[PDB]
């Protein structure tokens, strides 16, 4: 029991209705978690389990964390929750060889023992790199343990793995494959009406919000921006 | 423990401001503060080195709450004295700390030494800080939205808490508190000095503050105390031998500057680094032979980076100018574009090469120019800095290192040593460097500063460092001139004509110790050796460089110094008439 | 590096 | 017959400015408060002894275990260990730390000594068990909320200060940092003195001299045991009918006396531990070669004292700063002096350049044992290409980098003529621009040794960059005085019986049984024969063609030492030579 087994407490005010410029892949998300909960009886017609795996890559402060945070508090309602799991490429067991291997079996095992879950992998990359790259530190039994435990083919059930990476390139081409994670959604830097609505939806809480011409003027001189 | 607040944390002013409206002041103020919807953090993490002021934040901040009640409740807890032997009390009394934090609505809870609260739990770990990690990541999402408690928590070695609580909801917003820079040290020292009955002089805090490059503000405190105890030691030598109790007057006890250099060499330097260049002013025996020319150098910055009226846009903290100066009072869109748009272009493409002769004084003119853009941030591109081998290619150390400089404008791309630079740097990594600064816009302040000895301007107009723009911007180092050269040396004539009884020396204590109580000759040397010892220096050093003044300046102090004791100073201006030949 | 630890402290607890 | 537990602070040898300090704290914040609180500063109560195995550390906490125990007010002395400490019930170690903090509280004028500290308290890390970290802990607040008034003096020794928590070693926990280092000169003088000071027949001084001129790398453990197997060759050679008795022969210790050639004996059967496992320190001329080379060397000894100030600021090694304000009065703002003190050094460089041969290697490893205070950087290939994989570049600037820290350094070439064909380009620019990126003050000597190099190319060419202008030594060949006291040790060893000789001559005359409980042929016209042709084989010859030459006729008259008649040793000399 003793691990990072932790759930993250996801808190109900993030929602798609709180992200900027991403549409598409919220409808696509739909179809990927929350339908499947809410209409199994469709799913089951046509015999199909929908993509349990998906790659957002971007630069940072685009929105994947909060994609996927929104994701968890989404279809977290009706007495039925989503179980937000969230890791990280960047710590210092995660490449703790023996260890490693241990930590991702025991969350892979809490993540279907909480059915309806999401685990988010904050940077991929540095958990399921390039096999054939020019670094020594290396673990191959890790990522080897990482692609035969995510399995949207073996019916595990209703887990849904995310990883976030800045470029896709930087992943093992072995885990970009329809049983792994068979979508990529590109989170761009947003254009100006994207900046424009992120911006609508960072100061409609206010007590005097900005009017819509400061709105737009603050779009176009923030050139170059994320929505962080 | 005592009564410490701010006005005792030195190069810190800007975080205890940040953290105050970050923490203090939508705690207070939630009329304020909640008018824009903008969360304060659930949890905020103060890391860094050891000794660098994280403790004191805290007791600063809990000195912010010697204030009445209701307000600013403070808990000063660590990673110990919560952890015990039953299976209970720890999580139990984490619990009720948080019960007593949400009972007193705004409040802070601090856990110093936080990565002895929550480490990694992993397979060596033990049951009970597992356990006290999944009740305090189980507390931390239980804190409601409307933030009136602030969990503060502090570590020094931040990859060593426990991952999960460094996730969103959680000690997410952080701090880091590095080892201070030169201007932080000589606050931080001037705060330790301040409450001495003999005082110290600025100008040794300045000095104190440029040798202590890698020094935390308890390495700093550490030093004035083993000055002080040096001082006491070589006032009152009969204290260390006794075995009882002296009569000793503290007024007598002054601490000098030999107790600090004594100090220096006694404490151990932790961690300090003083590897490559280091920006520091033109040193007092060569500042005769290079200050017109830096000046020169000086104003020649001031038009091109635009020093002149910015002063970093005469910034360095927003609070400062919001209550003594006035503001000038949506059609203001237009007119602050116009007005910004203005500003920025003054800064076109900033290059600058610095040119003389072979041991002209470079070294030096580099170092101080950059002391003198104490407001930019320093990219060193020399050799030793590249070739340091932090497991990257050389290509890959040059991207990074100008990818940071463009980060965090206004910069500077310092290139010491540019002959060897071309000659020891392969000619697709110039190449490198040269479509990085191609693809540069117009107004971005990344000075390019590259200081050469002898580089054949053939090479910067039609060879490789011909798509560098270096049209106009090469300052050529003077050779020092007559002027120069004389005020050099009289520094030298004026210790020749310094008598043995003036020289400081070491000589034995013929006299006896005072044993507490217990409870009138001239020097002879002539003004027309003087006269012609000062024309020969002259007249030997003519068109000589900075390190060949040096050298017979080396030279003749150390023929002055030899005969030191002697009184006729006739033997000394023949050896150095005699020298100079 | 992967290296194993001692089994776990007894917590004896009855003093 | 063991090891002592009343051990003065008079045997031990070399650190006095660590005892007046440890003296310092133990004593001075309990008299004199006052003086403390004037200046608004605290007495350290937190000493960190480290240095070499074997080099005082222990033995200095001894000591001041001992003198804790005497005086007319009591110091408690506390020792612990990792040992004394670890349990294996939860929350039983940290325990003990709090009885063994409030106890020496309880016993208020305290010491408490952690010995390898490391072992007690190493680097935080959450890939080690959790009782390591949390001693660690544990051990930050117990120093974190001790007495603040120097009562409770905590010290530790680590033998390897990184493995110890930088969290400890910052000040407010252990504010003093004792580096102990392997002896010099006057202390190795001053240990083997310490050593040699109940023996009843005593050594000289110019003995002693010469034993701690040799045994350079000795700890004071190194040269405890000198003298440990010194004397236990003295009995061995008095009495060796000892070692073949199961029981007690009465023997007479007044008739053993520690001789000369016994410890040259132990000299040769002992490695230091610093270099036990590890190259052996550079060592002085060697005793045949310093006719040859010594007086050319003493003027590069002179050449190095008006570039460096060797005799006149080095005065004071590692001594006590009380004895030097009680033996010397200050004068008592006006700190140029310091500037034109400074200003003494320009950049001190030094090119010895000789021909082929000529002892330069000799030479370099005298130079080098001469500055024992400077920090020596070799840039050798035998230490750049040493550490495979690492780089040349990244070994050369590290190798400038411990040589600008750690001021006064030396940055020690040798083979330069070899080392500018077998380092690559960069190496020279990146060495010769980071030498040119120093201050003129800066301690830094660049020595340089080359046979045969091209002075043409060393104004120019590769070490242009380099200012070696008049500061270039020529070793030239030996002279005729220096080869004739040279090959005059040769003619000591034609001159000597066979009943001079000191090798193994047989028993007849068996062991004492203790009581239980003619003439050498030598003509003095043969004696100059040899010797006048010895000096004319050796025209312009350099020492290693003069060493030569001194092997094969020591060979010569050492296969003849057997016989009286030696006529058939010169002829065969005089054949040799010709
Ligand atoms: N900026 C500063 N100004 C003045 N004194 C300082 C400053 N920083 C540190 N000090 C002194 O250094 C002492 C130690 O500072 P702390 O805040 O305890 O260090 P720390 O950050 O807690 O380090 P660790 O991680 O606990 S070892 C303080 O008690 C001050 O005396
Ligand atoms: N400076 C010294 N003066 C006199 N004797 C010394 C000196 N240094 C060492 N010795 C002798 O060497 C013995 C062993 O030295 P120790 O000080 O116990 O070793 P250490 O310094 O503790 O180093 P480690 O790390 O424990 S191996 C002492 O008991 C002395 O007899
Ligand atoms: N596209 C976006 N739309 C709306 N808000 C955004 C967007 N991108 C970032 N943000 C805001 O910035 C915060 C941090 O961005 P984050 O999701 O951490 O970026 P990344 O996923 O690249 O690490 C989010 O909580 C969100 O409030
Ligand atoms: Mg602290
Ligand atoms: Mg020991």
């Amino acid at each position: 029991e003793i691990a990072d087994l932790d759930p993250l407490g996801v808190d109900m005010n993030v929602n798609f209705d709180d992200i900027g410029g991403l549409d598409n892949y919220i409808d696509q998300l739909k179809e990927m978690v929350a339908l499947p909960l809410l209409y199994p009886e469709l799913y089951q017609n046509f015999n199909i389990t929908p993509p349990r795996g998906v790659l957002f890559h971007g630069p940072p402060g685009t929105g994947k964390t909060l994609m996927a945070r929104a994701l968890a508090a989404s279809c977290s309602s009706d007495e039925r929750k989503i179980t937000f799991f969230m890791r990280k490429g960047a710590d210092i067991l995660s490449k703790w060889v023996g260890e490693a291997e241990r930590q991702l079996r025991l969350l892979f095992e809490e993540a279907k023992k909480h059915q309806p879950s999401i685990i988010f992998f904050d940077e991929i990359d540095g958990l399921a790199p390039v096999r054939s790259s020019k670094q020594e530190q290396i673990h191959a039994s890790i990522v080897s343990t990482l692609l035969a435990l995510m399995d949207g083919m073996d019916n595990r059930g209703q887990v849904i793995v995310i990883g976030a990476t800045n470029r896709p390139d930087a992943v093992d081409p072995a885990l970009r494959r329809p049983g792994r994670f068979d979508r990529e959604f590109y989170f761009p830097l947003p254009d100006v009406k994207a900046r424009f609505k992120i911006l609508q939806i960072q100061t409609r809480k206010w007590s005097s919000p900005l009017s819509t011409n400061f709105i737009d003027k603050l779009a176009f001189l923030t050139k170059g921006y994320g929505g962080a | 423990d005592m009564n410490v607040n701010f006005d005792d944390i030195g190069g810190l002013d800007n975080y205890i401001d940040q953290l105050k409206e970050m923490v203090a002041l939508p705690l207070l103020y939630p009329e304020l503060y909640q008018n824009f919807n903008i969360t304060p953090p659930r949890g905020v993490l103060f890391h860094g080195p050891p000794g660098t002021g994280k403790t004191l934040m805290a007791r600063a901040l809990a000195a912010s709450c010697s204030s009445d009640e209701r307000k600013i409740t403070f808990f000063m807890r660590k990673g110990a004295d919560i952890l015990s032997k039953w299976v209970g009390e720890a999580e139990r009394q984490l619990r009720l700390l948080f019960e007593e934090a949400k009972k007193h609505q705004p409040s802070i809870i601090f856990f110093d030494e936080i990565d002895g609260l929550a480490p990694v739990r992993s397979s060596k770990q033990e049951q009970i800080h597992a356990s006290i990690v999944s009740t305090l990541l189980a507390l931390m999402d239980g804190m409601d939205n409307r933030g009136q408690v602030i969990v503060i928590g502090a570590t020094n070695r931040p990859d060593a808490v426990d991952p999960a609580l460094r996730r969103p909801g959680r000690f997410d917003r952080e701090f880091y508190f590095p080892l201070p820079d030169v201007k932080a040290r000589f606050k931080i020292l001037q705060i330790q000095t301040r409450k001495w009955s003999s005082p110290l002089s600025t100008n040794f805090i300045d000095k104190l503050a440029f040798l202590t490059k890698g020094y935390g503000g308890a390495d700093l405190r550490s030093l004035c105390t083993e000055a002080a105890l040096i001082s006491i030691q070589r006032s009152f030598p009969q204290i260390y031998r006794s075995n009882d109790k002296l009569l000793v007057d503290p007024s007598k006890i002054k601490v000098k500057v030999s107790d600090f250099m004594l100090a220096l060499k006694k404490i151990v330097p932790s961690s300090a680094r003083s590897t490559g260049s280091s920006p520091q002013p033109l040193p007092e025996l060569i500042k005769p032979l290079l200050a017109d020319q830096l000046n020169n150098l000086k104003n020649k910055l001031d038009y091109m980076l635009n020093i002149k009226d910015t002063t970093f846009q005469r910034n360095t903290s927003l609070l400062q100018n919001f209550i003594d100066y006035e503001e000038y009072s949506t059609s203001s869109f237009r007119s602050y574009e116009f007005f910004e748009s203005m500003a920025e272009s003054q800064i076109c493409k900033p290059r600058l090469l610095i040119n003389g002769p072979k041991g002209n004084g470079q070294q030096y003119v580099g170092a101080a120019i950059l002391n003198y853009l104490e407001e930019f941030n320093v990219q060193n591109l020399d050799l030793a800095s590249l070739v340091s081998e932090s497991s990257r290619t050389i290509e890959a150390a040059v991207v990074q290192s100008f990818m940071e400089a463009k980060k965090r404008q206004p910069s500077v791309v310092f290139i010491p040593n540019l002959d060897i630079w071309i000659n020891t740097i392969p000619e697709n990594v110039i190449l490198v460097l040269s479509g990085l600064f191609r693809s540069l816009q117009s107004n971005e302040k990344i000075l390019l500063l590259c200081l050469a000895e002898n580089l054949d301007i053939s090479e910067v107009k039609n060879g490789i460092l011909s798509d560098f723009a270096f049209d106009k911007n090469i300052f050529q180092l003077h050779k020092p001139s007559k002027e120069n050269i004389t005020r050099y040396f009289s520094n030298l004539i004026e210790l020749l004509k310094t008598k043995p009884s003036d020289i400081p020396m070491k000589k034995r204590r013929v006299k006896p110790l005072p044993e507490l109580q217990k409870v009138d000759k001239e020097l002879i040397l002539t003004p027309e050796q003087i006269k012609k010892v000062s024309a020969c220096l002259i007249e030997h050093c003519q068109n000589f460089t900075v390190s060949q003044l040096e050298d017979v300046h080396s030279s003749v102090a150390k023929i002055i110094w030899k005969s030191k004791s002697a009184w006729d100073k006739t033997g000394t201006v023949d050896e150095i008439i005699k020298f100079l030949s | 590096k992967s290296t194993g630890g001692k089994a776990p402290r007894k917590q004896l607890a009855s003093k």
